[PDB]
């Protein structure tokens, strides 16, 4: 995941021309927890893998 | 801190149990001159402390 303001796709010339530049939706999160588990900490059943849409 | 938050043990929540009460009321009831029935005639007998009838 690379996050950068400017509108140029990484093959390009512009950029740092190497590698496929692909669309990235939301922010990436570390693999260990999901977020939003227990009101009283008691956590939930997180997700993991990677590319795995679920 | 949590992603998901409550508050059940201790939290600055909202929300009680409702108290009500209900205004006062009076039961009416007509003491109806039939229906009571009628056994034997002038004392003789007559059982003590009998409604007069």
């Amino acid at each position: 995941y690379r996050i950068g303001s400017y509108y140029i796709t990484e093959e390009d010339i512009n950029p740092g021309d190497s590698i496929s530049l692909g669309f990235g939706s939301w922010a990436k999160v570390t693999g260990v927890i999901m977020g939003t588990g227990v009101v009283n900490p008691d956590g939930s059943v997180p997700n993991a893998q990677r590319v795995e849409f679920q | 801190a949590g992603g998901t938050g409550g508050r059940v043990f201790n939290t600055i929540r909202t929300e009680n149990v409702p108290l009500m009460t209900v205004n006062g009321s009076s039961f009416s009831l007509s003491s109806n001159t039939h229906s009571h029935n009628m056994v034997f005639g002038r004392g003789d007998a007559s059982g003590h402390n009998s409604s007069p009838n």
